[PDB]
């Protein structure tokens, strides 16, 4: 029994490692995601005062 | 976007007064053909013997 209890403690710390990753996966995502729309959005302001 | 607004600023005042500069010659270039006569030609060619 003692050695079930082990494997379900090694299993959570497996599951918490993915998790981590996901979310800073996620996140790093996301930095790219917001970064690039505000990228286009400054630029066709730029492109709307140069026409003005 | 503010840089290229001032270069084309400055390209248009170029662009203008290269015509206002061709035609300033142009136009005293018909003055003179039509405003020469014995009288100029003789000054010129006295003024410039007066130097040679």
């Amino acid at each position: 029994d003692l050695d079930l209890a082990k494997a379900s403690a090694t299993d959570q710390l497996k599951k918490a490692k993915a998790e981590a990753q996901v979310i800073i996966e996620q996140a790093n995502k996301r930095r790219s995601q917001i970064l690039d729309e505000a990228k286009a959005e400054a630029e066709q302001e730029r492109t709307k005062i140069v026409a003005q | 976007a503010q840089a290229e607004i001032e270069a084309e600023r400055k390209r248009a005042r170029e662009e203008l007064r290269k015509q206002v500069a061709i035609l300033a010659v142009a136009g005293a270039e018909k003055i003179i053909e039509r405003s020469v006569d014995e009288a100029a030609n003789s000054d010129i060619v006295d003024k410039l013997v007066a130097e040679l």
